[PDB]
């Protein structure tokens, strides 16, 4: 008759009643992101809501069953989660105008639409019509337009809806016995009550700011190099000195400098892997895509998919009788229920990411046994971390020639592979500079560090300092260009891609080490290696039953996030940027900009 | 000259919930027990006591058949030494079980789209059940201490919860129809024996 015996039995009620109110929560949202339609999007509604309104029943019940009286952990992070107020210990009227702001913040930027003053006919949206021109023009002034149109035109139109939004998020934070609402989306590392691998909130930011210091040397080589080869491309406009102008990073942004490749490839004579045709002359689809991603499971001792994925994913277009959100999702509907979302085509982006995805249900699969509560990855990052490192054991030629996609006769040599890890930091080194500095401006602005009337300014004085890169056009308080991303506009943590770019290093590193791999650490392929994969399957069955800090010891051997094994997936390349920089300037002043 | 009816048991039109689980004991009969195994079309047939290997040359007093409908991962719970909702709420074979538990899956008869509901189950329970012991009540479980007086509320649940049962459900959330059979022998006729 205990207070944690009355509580295994009210989260008893609590996992079968869930599971039908979740199960008809996505099958109805299911119906819609594949059959789109104004009908299906209020069965999505109402079976969402419902949910939502069951989840808000239990938690208000969940509340008086206190865990000052509570010793059983797993008991106590089922509680944790439930008992979590959130949205609703704010007024029941600024919890309608935080929605509204939420609701009109993503509306604008999805249907933000800029035309050029040379032809107004035709106007562009972010995708496909702004990103295309950020990741394919060579255009100074076209890439200029539509940077600066951007921000311009629907930044400026987030502004006070992000004042706003900054007031009512730190209001629920607090409220829910945070400092800020930065200190908030910092709880999801928090770990209490387990000595030997507890972690505050506050540690983060320390081991944050402390492992992109060993990453420094490596970013500002990539960064160096990168700028003497963007000289080349634009000579007017490049110093060899200054940071780099935002408008010629790859995207709108500047997040990836992946599409940078074909101005910085070092060896572009040398043949490209780029399996994509190799596939459209082998007749494959969409279903051999993933059939050969389920042997990749199977070959580390994973289990083959469930019968129902392959019934009833869609995998391809609808092909003209629906349309759906054709962003590449992995589904956990409950009730042993596993789907994967994404229209694939015959490409080596889509062939990697089929792992990728495949990857979170394995994941899914994995935990399926532990309670509702806990069937989640160990923190924010782990879930894509896992998803990473079976591109990367994929997209090695070690895996390319096994599967008979690549010709034997390949010459790999010590070029090929510059090639392959510079076009690897491009995408993986390039954004962590990008996210921890995003992370930390909205860190130090949900504190207060950084007042209103200067958020513009501080936000390029980090632009400038920390990712080495400087605005074409100076930007007043009126413009809001963080709020021109995605996850800033639409209410979502971004230090996760930071963390999980570490994790998925300490996980390939740990895995291939107990694979029998030989050889740099980049050409490594896991499959085939059943002991790998049960090192991983000892950490994916926990989910979040146990701390990410005992989690991750399970498979690397650590109890933190550490920086050593990414740095030794690029140091072929660190030490190739040390000689390729030996006659360049490594490292940026802040006081240069394109518009002097 | 008369056959044990067994299709009365197997190929009944409705099943019974695993709480209010129905037994039909067989007497008098014929029974052709290698007719059952020799159908590659059940999902999980093992005995316990007795052998399936073609042993109808034998007799016993009396055999029941108990018949319910439980999940794909609950059909574990039916065998000796087992424990779990099923095992200790709702129907529990003994330690010294003699028998065969016949299994097999039912999500095409036994689901449909939206959710079938009529099945359900008992969750909650002040004590285990005794080997081949049925609880149909419906007295509210108190958890707490306070005096439910007969209606829900905290730390006071209804005990008979509702199986979702939908076709797309995962193969251990499916349903599975399962007939267990009983072999009894006393000092007594010996009723059934089948050639
Ligand atoms: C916290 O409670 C769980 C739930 O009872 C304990 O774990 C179980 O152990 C029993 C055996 O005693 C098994 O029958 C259950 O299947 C287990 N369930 C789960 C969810 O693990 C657990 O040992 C308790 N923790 C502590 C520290 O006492
Ligand atoms: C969630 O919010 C509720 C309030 O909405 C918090 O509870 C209050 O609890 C104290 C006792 O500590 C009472 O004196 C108050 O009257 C309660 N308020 C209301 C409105 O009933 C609760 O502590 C919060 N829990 C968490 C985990 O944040
Ligand atoms: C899409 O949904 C409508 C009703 O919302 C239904 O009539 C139609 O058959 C569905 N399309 C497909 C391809 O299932
Ligand atoms: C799936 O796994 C089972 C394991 O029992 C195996 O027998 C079967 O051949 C596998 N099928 C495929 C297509 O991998
Ligand atoms: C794995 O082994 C099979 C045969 O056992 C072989 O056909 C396949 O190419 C191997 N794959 C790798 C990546 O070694
Ligand atoms: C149930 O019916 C099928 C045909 O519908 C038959 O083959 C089978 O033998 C029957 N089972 C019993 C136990 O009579
Ligand atoms: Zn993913």
């Amino acid at each position: 008759s205990t207070i944690e015996e009355q509580a295994k039995t009210f989260l008893d009620k609590f996992n079968h009643e869930a599971e039908d109110l979740f199960y008809q929560s996505s099958l109805a949202s299911w119906n819609y992101n594949t059959n789109i339609t104004e009908e299906n999007v209020q069965n999505m509604n109402n079976a969402g809501d419902k949910w939502s309104a069951f989840l808000k029943e239990q938690s208000t019940l969940a509340q008086m069953y206190p865990l000052q009286e509570i010793q059983n952990l797993t008991v106590k992070l089922q509680l944790q989660a439930l008992q979590q107020n959130g949205s609703s210990v704010l007024s029941e009227d600024k919890s309608k105008r935080l929605n509204t702001i939420l609701n009109t913040m993503s509306t604008i930027y999805s249907t933000g639409k800029v035309c050029n003053p040379d032809n107004p006919q035709e106007c562009l949206l972010l995708e496909p019509g702004l990103n295309e021109i950020m990741a394919n023009s060579l255009d100074y002034n076209e890439r200029l337009w539509a940077w600066e149109s951007w921000r311009s035109e629907v930044g400026k139109q987030l502004r006070p809806l992000y004042e706003e939004y900054v007031v009512l998020k730190n209001e629920m934070a607090r409220a829910n016995h945070y400092e800020d609402y930065g200190d908030y989306w910092r709880g999801d590392y928090e770990v209490n009550g387990v000595d030997g691998y507890d972690y505050s909130r506050g540690q983060l930011i320390e081991d944050v700011e402390h492992t992109f210091e060993e990453i420094k040397p490596l970013y500002e080589h990539l960064h160096a190099y990168v700028r003497a080869k963007l000289m080349n491309a634009y000579p007017s406009y490049i110093s060899p000195i200054g940071c780099l102008p935002a408008h010629l990073l790859g995207d709108m942004w500047g997040r990836f400098w992946t599409n940078l490749y074909s101005l910085t490839v070092p060896f572009g004579q040398k043949p490209n892997i780029d399996v994509t045709d190799a596939m459209v002359d082998q007749a494959w689809d969409a279903q051999r895509i993933f059939k050969e991603a389920e042997k990749f499971f199977v070959s580390v001792g994973l289990p083959n998919m469930t019968q129902g994925f392959w019934e009833n994913s869609m995998l391809t277009d609808p092909g003209n009788v629906q349309k759906a959100v054709c962003h590449p999702t992995a589904w956990d509907l409950g009730k042993g229920d596993f789907r994967i979302l994404m229209c694939t085509k015959v490409t080596m982006d889509d062939f990697l990411t089929a792992h990728h995805e495949m990857g979170h249900i394995q994941y899914d699969m994995a935990y399926a046994a532990q309670p509702f509560l806990l069937r989640n990855g160990a923190n924010e990052g782990f879930h894509e971390a896992v998803g990473e490192i079976m591109s990367l054991s994929a997209a090695t030629p070690k895996h390319l020639k096994s599967i008979g996609l690549l010709s034997p006769d390949f010459q790999e040599d010590n070029e090929t592979e510059i090639n392959f890890l510079l076009k690897q930091a491009l995408t993986i080194v390039g954004t962590l500079p990008f996210t921890y500095m995003l992370e930390k401006w909205r860190w130090m602005v949900f504190k207060g560090e950084i007042p209103k009337d200067q958020w513009m300014k501080k936000w390029w004085e980090m632009k400038r300092e920390i990712v080495g890169v400087v605005e074409p056009v100076p930007h007043d308080e009126t413009y809001c260009d963080p709020a021109s991303l995605f996850h800033v506009s639409n209410d979502y943590s971004f230090i996760r891609y930071y963390t999980r770019t570490l994790y998925q290093f300490q996980f390939q590193e740990a895995l291939c080490q107990a694979a029998k791999h030989e050889g740099p650490l980049h050409k490594c392929d896991i499959s085939n290696s059943t002991e790998a994969g049960q090192k991983l399957f000892n950490m994916l069955r926990l989910g979040k039953s146990e701390p990410w800090t005992l989690a991750l010891e399970n498979v690397v051997g650590a109890k933190n996030m550490n920086v050593r094994p990414l740095l030794n997936y690029f140091e072929p390349l660190f030490t190739w940027l040390k000689d390729q920089n030996k006659n360049s300037f490594v490292g940026w002043s802040t006081d240069w900009s394109p518009y002097a | 000259t008369n056959l044990c009816p067994f299709g009365e048991v197997f190929n009944a039109t409705t099943f019974a919930s695993v709480y209010a689980w129905n037994r039909k004991r067989i007497s008098n009969c014929v029974a052709d027990y290698s007719v059952l195994y020799n159908s590659t079309s059940f999902s999980t047939f093992k005995c316990y006591g007795v052998s399936p290997t073609k042993l109808n040359d034998l007799c016993f007093t009396n055999v029941y058949a108990d018949s319910f409908v439980i999940t794909g991962d609950e059909v574990r719970q039916i065998a000796p030494g087992q424990t779990g909702k099923i095992a200790d709420y709702n129907y529990k074979l003994p330690d010294d079980f003699t028998g065969c538990v016949i299994a097999w899956n039912s999500k095409h008869i036994d689901a449909k789209e939206g959710g079938n509901f009529n099945y359900l189950y008992r969750l909650f329970r002040k004590a285990n059940l005794k080997p081949f012991e049925r609880d149909i009540s419906t007295e509210i479980y108190q958890a707490g201490s306070k005096p439910c007086n007969g209606q829900t509320g905290l730390n006071c649940y209804y005990p008979l919860y509702r199986y979702g049962f939908y076709p797309t459900d995962g193969v251990g959330h499916q349903p599975y129809r399962v007939v267990v059979l009983s072999f009894e022998l006393l000092n007594a006729p010996a009723t059934v024996c089948g050639p």
